[PDB]
């Protein structure tokens, strides 16, 4: 056939480029970083109404100060999360402190290119890693299966990403409040989702310095959806 | 039978002030009843405003200080030149020492 | 641990095991249950080196429970005892052997017979009408040799067991803080809460 | 050792070996799971192409992982045994170290983790198996039902089916299962499960297996006659 | 064509296509410049952003107090190779109490990249590196290719549109080599060099990345408002 | 490198089938027919040797029926050499169990073990599967007389009567027609031989083309006897049942 | 066909096409030569100046093995370095066990067996270099040349790279006109000329000359680079001959 | 390096054929004819010494080989494959039997061990099957005299008499007419020589024919006296002269 | 058609890679010959030095494996030296383990077994060489044993290898048909070398100078190669009768 670690004539790894196509098929995930916190939101996308949607876990805690959202082949993320959690905890054991968000992200991205003929293929999932540390404040990173990670003020991944990213381009500014960010994620998720957005097919979460990483209750999100509807009808 | 350990004598002293700290040590190095050196530095600046001394068996003392200095260097590489706080340095040194739990660094360390 | 006794009567097996746990100078506990249920109709008491006893017993328990789930079937007492003996016989030539002696009291539902197996830490297995480990036999066997009958009832077994414990309490230097007694029969395993 | 990457991405972002493993599941006999208010029922199809079978000794479709959790499957039978064995070992290991039996979610997460691992490990093909894992958490009376598939994704279901013609029985369940009021009794839950299989099975004879799991390790498999009484009552109500 | 399926296969004309494809990844990478005098050695790197919300990908990595490099191509490969350099610089200091010579560092990189071009299963590195350093024989600048070829130069550039900067340095050769004891003027020459590779975009405050090492100057990286002085 | 020559023996087809398993089953369909019939008072194993010669030493020959222990026997259909590898593993597994538990291995546990081995060759290792189907005839004190079959996929099932090898479709229909639950060994002996006589690709069924075995509690009192029939004994039972 | 897609496959001719393709990479490389003199050997190589930005005299190509052997090669430079690294390991282990420095014929076979080993399997690629190497041992001077196939012989003179035909012709003249032999200092001069003459095949870009030598009288049997006045003298001699 | 061929080179084709085994059998078919005949008091194995050149010393090439003192082997097919199988057969007779039971293996079990080795070359990674068929003749106390054939697949069958290789089909028909259960060893040798003459083109004598027997114990070939229970090997290779003597009574 | 790339069976039961390795054997275009005397074994081989830049002393296809065993190779030099190094290692190890010198026929069998492995194992290619081993064995006397890429080997009264082996073989066959003995009935090895060179001249139809030949001689307890001047003395004796 052909090598798993083969370069294309353009200078790209076939398998990495193909895994990026799998991520495009995944459900949408959005992150927005502010000076009051970072917000993470996801589309749940249940395949059937009999599927209990609260068992869909696409937003995950890595440590108290670091959260993570996923898009793509979500089964592939489990070992990545396991590693991230282990790295966060291990660093605390070795250094009696919280690990930097960037350092955690870098540790996760080191796994990415460990494939060949190690694992047999790249990961088919992209991660939005959000967190806070004392040195660089509130941060949002986009971790890819290429091993590359970019920091973002705001970022969308998954099937509705390019439409969402264009929307984030216009809406983000350096003075956004946490409440403004929450509504903004909900607004853009609603825009790109196939089904109508509610508290059962979408999920919100945030990371603040004071309270750490928190996944939002369905009741809490439902209020923010109602607040969104009213302010859009306000003009 | 071969004895991997020895005693190079020496005495060290650490005192913490309100907004300062001192780490002192004598400069004499010995074996048995002989003087090896009248000036062999024992307290070391390890960077990041941390001073260290590993008193007892000098070979283990030098090895440990060397490895800690190295750990400070790699802490900067791996964590965006972040300053290694004294509490973090202490926890790190515990792991260096316990790594050789069953063949110990025969030293009493103070930072 | 110290005293573990076993007696096989007409229709059941009775295991008696001391309650004391002594760590050198002090008695740290006086209500320790030195036994594990391997299967509904099989009980194993144990005594030997600290840590190794419980570690071994729970390891054996896990394995028998695994077999029970896989086959949907309870192994005979004889089969369980043979499994345990092999584990100990394997252990004795290991880097660090299990220093654990056990009694396995079971009721065979196929043959409708109680069975008592004595196995020491070397993997020395014997099926007996009554048995013990350590010094327990030295005090009690002369009483059991005299009074034991194969057609004894469970109540008569418990009475002969009381006489054995009384002799232990009289002539043994160590205070073993009494015994927990358990009965294994066709209906399973139950603890005698007053002894 | 054999290290060949069998599970790999294609230009359109698909892992075909994982997708073809699902096709093996599609071929397997239908399995269905329905949770009531205080029970879960696992129904399974038995293809009647094989008679002269010895039903005493032939491997049953529903397997106990522990005294409180069960696992049924659709797909390759030989593959399912490997997942069942691993799950049973992990169940005893959990009891040994945590001193508490596995939750149904934990056991599901483990089996799903094994399935995922086989989709990005060298020299191995994915399991041609999807599973329904049901039971009750220790000291808990809330029914649990989960599904896994070759890719390694898993999720909780009020009711679910897998295997051949599962599209049809899922259609039935989606219009017949009410979330606000699930089958309140064992009878109602078993009836709804037998009804869902009768959409697909053929003869209601030795083609339907039913296993009922209740709280506190209360698991029992219904016999031919007991199921036959459900089959009889369903069609007599249908003649109207 | 039929001979580009793996790195273990020569073509009929004696070419290694997988290596050549790895070389192609560098050309797609953002431009980075290297140049030196007799007292100092400078790296200038045009950082690339994904979009306006994103950060600008870092290009320069410190290997020791006296050595570091800039990258163009696959960034994870640069991390692997720079980590290896860090280790080799460190092994030299710990075992021999000796700062690793820049030329020896180049030899080590060459040999590490070579093993990936002759064995089955592996792949070549997909990144080009510019290594600067100040050792016992003064200032140095190296250019690393993932073919294994390492070259010592006065000045160079790699990445997209690097040819413009490379011609400028080839003209300015006699001027910038003489910029001794003046770090600011040597950086100016590097900033003017990398400007010959810009189209449509210009050097902004979060776009530009500069590094310097010299006689009494540890390897330091300048980003943000620290490079506004040179814009 | 080496990848070029790899057949990839452990992959799914687009339809979700295992190529090699399917092709191994095709191989087995050309092997001599083996039949197993379970009765209340014993089990019968009958099997057809493939187009033999007059110069073959039959009385010392064994290609179909093998003893795993005193309680369990197997009939083979497929590659004889592949079978013997598995048979020896099974014999060892039985003895391991006997040593561990001091009880004879239950029939299903042995069958599951061998079947799991076959399964492994379909999922990992990149090797070809074993081109063998077994009929297991055995007895234990839990389920009594048991018949199983296993095939290259590693899937196994229990049977009252079953065939493997050539003409299984025709053989299974004939067995399904004449089998009854209250049947006895002597009746099962006759059914097995009659079924082979009708499904055989040979002109006539003779003693030299057959291997025959019975597992009976026709062992004096509360025990089980295995009887691998001798050439003369197969000749006698052929006359008794009225086939020759 | 398909016999040339995989290393270690015999074609119907009985040829290993992958090795023959490796030769093409060698033929594409710069010119390198070797001259056996009276009490030693001389090595020289053409270094193409791709740009003015190359620092003169810095990118050294010739490599020393142990203290008495010199190695130069044409083709893929990294492959040559890999071979020399192995050569240095072979020489070290030989001296470790046997005390004496490795003899040149012994050293030649060590390289030869290693290169030949890379023609036995499809999991490795043949070496993309022809290596000219040699030095002085207890039995005197030796000059060798080693091909991608693993084939090597002893030589009076050797040449490889793009200008090998030109060089060979020049070397053949020296062999004919000096049956008694050539001095070490003469060989250095002649080496400079031959590289300058062989540079006609690479005439587009200008080049830098690099020479080394091992001689019993001139270097005490140790490998040394030709530097300063002696190098300039050889360059002048070479420039005079081309005009 | 490393053997990176960890996958099977013999696989099932759509029709259920194992190609490499079939092709190995084809190589056996091209091989020189060899045969075996079992008598009441012995076994005979024979083949043609097809000399590749008249300058070659065909006595140095042994087609018939002693495996144990009571077991002998002959082949048809690829000679080098046969040679290494004989080496492995001799060693396995010791490692897996004689070093355990203090006696040589019975014929059937040694055959079984050789068969296992040939089966593994049919399934293991990165190897082709052996391109030979073997005929193994032997005696042991409890099974008496026996003759076995072993094919590339690892399958083996016991024979009263048989032939393999070039002219096997014609030879087997010849053996069917002549063989009975009352043959003495000399009668079997006579039939072996008659059968082998049909498949031989050129010279037919003791120098071009290799023939060995499994028969009576040979105390003269033991090499030592003093142990009554040790009576010597039953395997004996016939000499060039011994063959020619029986070619006059042919 | 990957059955032609690796050592697996073709539908005809053939191994094409082995057959193609036999063809590589004649790539050097060199012919060799071996014969036995009463007390010795002689091997001769053509020597061709086509380049004037070559050191002719280093151009050789005859190897001294052990003190007693010599080996001439027909095939490319890399594979030749590969086989030479191994044979030397095998001969040394044999002596160490078993306490006596490795016989010529035993070494031939060992190298033949190694070659057989390359024809069965896929990852290893055959060596494109034919190996002719010679000695005066302490038990068997003068010995010639030859190995090829198929893993075949056999003892010889005399033998020839190369592009023109058939002409040399037939020439040798005719001589031994006359004499009716298995060797050259001659006391001294010098005359056996003269016989060998003479019959190669007759068979090939070419004349030889001292630099056109390469000669190896095995006697009791040592194998040695002749110098150009030793060969010259041999050629002079041939011309003088
Ligand atoms: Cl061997
Ligand atoms: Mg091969």
């Amino acid at each position: 056939d052909r090598g798993v670690s083969t370069f294309s004539p353009e200078g790209r790894l076939f398998q990495v480029e193909y895994s990026l196509e799998a991520i495009k098929l995944g459900s949408t995930a959005i992150g927005i970083a502010t000076k009051e916190g970072v917000v993470l939101g996801v589309e749940k996308r249940a395949t059937s109404p009999l599927l209990e949607s609260d068992s869909i876990e696409k937003i995950v805690e890595i440590d108290r100060h670091i959260g993570c959202a996923m898009s793509g082949l979500t089964a592939d993320a489990r070992s990545m999360i396991e590693h991230a959690r282990t790295a966060a905890v291990t660093h605390n054991l070795y250094y009696d402190e919280d690990i930097n968000v960037e350092s955690l992200t870098q540790s996760v991205c080191d796994l990415a290119l460990r494939f060949g003929e190690l694992m047999s293929r790249p990961f088919g999932v992209a991660l939005l890693i959000a967190g806070h540390d004392a040195d660089d404040g509130y941060q949002l990173f986009h971790a890819e299966p290429s091993g590359t990670f970019y920091r973002y003020n705001a970022k969308a991944i998954g099937s509705g990403s390019e439409g969402a990213q264009a929307e984030l381009l216009n809406e983000w500014h350096s003075s956004l409040t946490l409440k403004e960010a929450e509504l903004l994620v909900l607004k853009i998720l609603k825009q790109v989702m196939e089904e109508k957005l509610d508290e059962n097919n979408a999920q919100l979460s945030c990371i603040t310095k004071q309270d750490g990483f928190k996944i939002y209750d369905n009741e809490k999100t439902a209020e923010l959806i109602k607040e969104l509807k009213e302010k859009e009808a306000a003009e | 039978q071969f004895n991997p350990y020895g005693d190079n004598g020496g005495t060290i002293l650490g005192i913490a002030g309100e907004d300062f700290a001192v780490l002192a040590g004598d400069t004499r190095n010995i074996t048995d009843y002989s003087i090896n050196s009248r000036y062999e530095p024992k307290v070391f600046d390890c960077g990041d405003n941390i001073v260290m001394s590993a008193n007892g068996f000098a070979a283990d003392g030098d090895a440990l200080v060397k490895r800690f200095k190295n750990s400070v260097k790699w802490y900067h590489f791996d964590h965006n030149d972040k300053k290694l706080s004294i509490n973090s340095a202490a926890r790190n040194i515990q792991h260096l020492l316990y790594g050789k739990r069953f063949f110990p660094y025969y030293v009493h360390t103070i930072i | 641990m110290d005293i573990i006794l076993g007696i096989r009567v007409q229709d059941s097996v009775i295991l008696a095991s001391s309650k004391a746990v002594t760590r050198g100078i002090s008695v740290l506990k006086d209500s320790d249950d030195k036994t594990r249920q391997l299967s509904p109709h099989t009980l194993m008491s144990f005594a030997g080196e600290a840590g190794d006893t419980v570690q071994f017993a729970e390891y054996i328990q896990a394995n028998i429970q695994l077999y029970s789930i896989r086959e949907d079937y309870e192994l005979s007492p004889q089969a369980v005892s043979s499994f345990v003996r092999q584990e100990l016989a394997k252990s004795i030539r290991s880097r660090r052997p299990y220093q654990v002696n056990v009694l396995i009291g079971g009721y065979d539902k196929k043959k409708n017979k109680p069975e008592l197996y004595q196995i020491d830490y070397l993997g020395t297995k014997v099926e007996l009408p009554y048995g013990a480990h350590g010094y327990s036999g030295f005090y009690t066997f002369s009483l059991l040799d005299h009074h034991y009958r194969p057609d004894m009832t469970t109540e008569e077994g418990l009475d002969l067991l009381k006489l054995c414990v009384q002799e232990l309490e009289k002539r043994m230097p160590m205070d073993f803080k009494g015994v927990i007694v358990k009965i294994v029969d066709k209906d399973g395993i139950r603890q005698v809460d007053d002894f | 050792g054999y290290d060949r990457a069998l599970s790999i991405f294609s230009p359109d972002g698909h892992i075909f070996q994982v997708e073809y493993a699902l096709e093996a599941v599609k071929r397997g006999t239908c399995a269905v799971g329905v949770k009531g208010k205080n029970c879960v029922v696992l129904g399974c199809e038995r293809r009647s192409t094989l008679k002269l079978q010895d039903t005493r000794i032939t491997p049953s479709k529903v397997s106990k992982i522990d005294s409180h959790v069960v696992l049924s499957f659709s797909g390759l039978n030989a593959d399912s045994r490997i997942l069942i064995e691993k799950a049973r070992v992990e169940a005893q290991s959990h009891r040994l170290t945590l001193e508490d039996p596995v939750t149904v979610e934990y056991l599901t997460r483990y089996v799903a983790g094994v399935q995922q691992r086989y989709t990005q490990s060298g020299g191995v093909r994915p399991f041609g198996v999807s599973t329904l894992i049901a039971g009750f958490d220790p000291r808990d009376d809330e029914p649990k039902l989960y599904q896994t598939e070759p890719s390694g994704i898993y999720s909780s279901w009020s009711a679910q089916t897998i295997g051949r013609n599962s599209k049809t029985v899922r259609e039935f369940l989606e219009k017949n299962y009410d979330r606000k009021e699930p089958p309140a009794t064992v009878e109602e839950c078993v009836k709804l499960t037998v009804r869902s299989l009768l959409e697909v099975v053929q003869t209601g004879a030795k083609n339907i297996e039913i296993t009922v799991v209740k709280p506190d390790s209360d698991i029992v498999a219904l016999s031919s006659e007991e199921i036959n009484q459900y089959v009889t009552q369903i069609e007599q109500e249908k003649q109207e | 064509n039929n001979y580009d399926g793996d790195t273990v296969t020569f073509s009929p004309t004696g070419r290694l296509f997988q290596v050549e494809y790895a070389l192609e990844a560098i050309k797609q990478g953002s431009v980075t410049v290297g140049l030196r005098s007799n007292t100092h050695a400078v790296l200038v790197a045009l950082k690339r952003n994904a979009d306006e919300l994103s950060s600008y990908q870092k290009k320069i990595i410190k290997c020791d107090e006296h050595m570091g490099l800039s990258l163009a191509g696959l960034a994870p490969d640069a991390r692997v190779l720079s980590n290896y350099l860090r280790q080799q610089c460190n092994y030299s200091s710990l075992v021999f109490n000796r700062k690793l010579a820049v030329e020896r560092a180049g030899h080590l990189l060459c040999d590490k990249a070579q093993k990936n071009t002759q064995s089955y299963g592996g792949r070549p590195y997909g990144v080009g590196l510019l290594i600067i350093g100040y050792d016992k024989s003064g200032a140095h600048l190296l250019e690393f290719q993932p073919s294994g070829n390492v070259t010592e130069l006065y000045g160079t550039a790699i990445g997209a549109r690097s040819q413009g900067a490379k011609t400028y340095l080839e003209r300015t050769l006699d001027t910038f080599i003489k910029i001794d004891g003046n770090p600011d003027e040597l950086i100016k020459a590097g900033v003017e060099a990398i400007s010959q590779s810009l189209r449509d975009e210009s050097l902004t405050v979060d776009n530009l990345s500069i590094a310097i090492v010299g006689k009494d100057t540890p390897f330091t990286i300048y980003d943000g408002e620290a490079v506004a002085k040179y814009i | 490198g080496s990848r070029r020559y790899d057949s990839r023996t452990t992959i799914f087809s687009p339809e979700g089938r295992l190529y090699q398993v399917e092709y191994a089953l095709e191989s087995i369909s050309h092997a001599g027919t083996a039949i197993g019939i379970m009765a209340s008072d014993g089990i019968v194993l009958a099997a057809e040797r493939k187009v033999t010669s007059t110069l073959l030493e039959q009385d010392t020959s064994t290609e179909k029926l093998y003893k795993l222990n005193d309680k369990i026997a197997v009939a083979v259909a497929g590659l004889t050499a592949d079978a013997e590898i598995l048979i020896n593993t099974a014999r060892i597994h039985a003895q391991n169990y006997l040593k561990t538990y001091n009880e004879d291995i239950p029939v299903e546990i042995l069958v599951r073990r061998l079947s799991d081995i076959k399964q492994g060759y379909t999922q990992h290792g990149g090797l070809r599967p074993f081109g063998v189907s077994f009929i297991y005839a055995g007895y234990d004190d839990r389920y009594g007389y048991q018949l199983y079959t296993s095939n290259p996929s590693g899937n196994y099932t229990g049977w009252k009567a079953i065939s493997v090898g050539a003409n299984t479709s025709a053989a299974q229909t004939l067995l399904q027609m004449d089998y009854k639950d209250d049947m006895k060994v002597d009746d099962a002996i006759e059914l097995a031989l009659k079924t082979l006589s009708k499904t055989t690709d040979s002109s006539a069924l003779t003693y030299d083309r057959l291997e025959f075995a019975t597992i009976r509690k026709g062992a004096n009192d509360g025990e089980v006897y295995q009887k691998i029939f001798k050439p003369q004994e197969i000749k006698d039972i052929l006359v008794k049942t009225g086939i020759t | 066909t398909g016999y040339d897609l995989s290393n270690s496959v015999f074609s119907p001719d009985g040829r290993n096409f992958q090795v023959e393709y490796a030769v093409k990479a060698v033929e594409n490389g710069t010119t390198s030569i070797g001259i056996k003199c009276n009490d030693g050997v001389v090595f020289a190589v053409e270094k193409l100046i791709t740009s003015k930005l190359l620092v003169p005299q810095k990118n050294v190509k010739i490599q020393v093995v142990d203290r008495h052997i010199g190695c130069v090669y044409s083709g893929l430079i990294p492959d040559g370095r890999h071979l020399v690294n192995r050569g240095r390991e072979e020489a070290a282990s030989f001296k470790k066990l046997y005390k004496t420095p490795i003899p040149i014929p012994a050293f030649a076979d060590r390289l030869g067996q290693y290169v030949q080993a890379h023609t036995l399997y499809n999991s490795v690629r043949p070496f993309g270099v022809s290596t000219i190497f040699g030095g002085v041992d207890k039995n005197g001077a030796h000059l060798y040349m080693l091909e991608p196939s693993g084939s090597y012989w002893g030589y009076k003179g050797a040449a490889t790279g793009k200008g090998r035909q030109s060089a060979k012709a020049e070397l053949e003249k020296l062999v004919d006109h000096h049956p008694e032999g050539l001095s070490a200092r003469e060989a250095v001069k002649q080496a400079a000329k031959i590289i300058y003459l062989a540079h006609e095949d690479n005439k587009e870009k200008d080049f830098e000359l690099e020479i080394s030598w091992c001689s019993l009288s001139e270097t005490n049997g140790l490998h040394k680079f030709v530097k300063g006045d002696l190098l300039q003298e050889a360059i002048d001699f070479a420039q005079k001959e081309i005009n | 390096m490393t053997d990176r061929y960890s996958f099977s080179l013999t696989t099932f084709s759509p029709s259920g054929k194992l190609g490499q085994i079939d092709y190995a059998l084809t190589a056996v078919k091209q091989g020189v004819t060899s045969l075996g005949i079992k008598a009441t008091n012995g076994v005979v194995i024979a083949t043609e010494k097809k000399s590749s050149s008249p300058l070659a010393m065909s006595e140095t090439l042994s087609k018939v080989s002693l495996l144990t003192p009571d077991i002998g082997a002959v082949y048809s097919g690829m000679g080098p494959d046969y040679r290494v199988l004989v080496d492995k057969s001799r060693k396995v007779a010791h490692t897996s039997y004689k070093r355990i039971y203090g006696e040589y293996p019975p014929t059937k079990l040694l055959v079984s061990e050789v068969a296992k080795i040939m089966q593994e070359a049919t399934q293991s990674g990165g190897v082709r099957p052996f391109g030979v068929s073997l005929l193994i003749a032997g005696h042991d106390e409890f099974n008496g005299f026996s003759l076995y054939q072993v094919d590339p697949s690892g399958s083996y069958f016991p024979w009263k008499a048989t032939a393999i290789g070039k002219g096997s089909v014609a030879a087997k028909t010849f053996l069917e007419k002549r063989w009975n259960d009352e043959l003495e060893l000399e009668d079997a040798i006579h039939i072996a020589l008659l059968t082998l003459k049909e498949s031989v083109e050129g010279e037919f004598n003791g120098d071009t024919i290799e023939l060995a027997i499994i028969g009576d114990e040979n105390p003269d070939l033991l090499g030592y006296t003093g142990i009554p229970t040790d009576k010597g090997p039953r395997f004996r290779k016939l000499t060039s002269q011994e063959i020619n003597d029986r070619l006059e009574a042919l | 058609g990957y059955d032609r790339h690796i050592t697996i069976f073709s539908p005809e039961g053939r191994l094409y890679q082995v057959e193609y390795a036999f063809k590589a054997t004649n790539q050097t275009n060199i012919n060799s010959l071996a014969v036995r005397g009463k007390d010795c074994t002689v091997v001769i081989s053509q020597k061709k030095v086509p380049d004037k830049l070559l050191d002719p002393t280093t151009v050789s296809y005859i190897f001294c494996i052990s003190r007693t065993i010599g080996m001439v190779v027909n095939g490319p030099i890399p594979d030749a030296r590969n086989a030479a190094l191994r044979a030397k290692a095998e001969a040394a190890e044999f002596r160490y383990k078993y306490g006596y010198d490795m016989p010529c026929d035993v070494l031939a069998k060992r190298m033949a077994n190694l070659s057989q492995i390359y024809t069965q194992r896929a990852y290893m290619r055959p060596l494109g060489v034919i190996l002719t081993f010679v000695s005066v064995d302490e038990e068997l006397g003068p010995s010639i044993y030859k190995t090829d890429p198929a893993g075949y080997y056999v003892g010889y009264k005399a033998t020839a290898t190369g592009p023109k082996q058939q002409e040399i073989t037939t020439n040798l066959e005719n001589h031994f048909k006359k004499s009716k003995i298995d060797h050259i009935n001659e006391e001294s090895w010098e005359k056996v070398v003269e016989f060998a060179i003479t019959h190669m001249i007759d068979a090939l139809g070419t004349e030889f100078s001292k630099n056109d030949l390469e000669v190896g001689v095995a006697t009791k307890d040592k194998f040695f190669t002749l110098s150009a001047e030793n060969i010259e003395e041999r050629l002079v004796a041939i011309a003088e009768q």
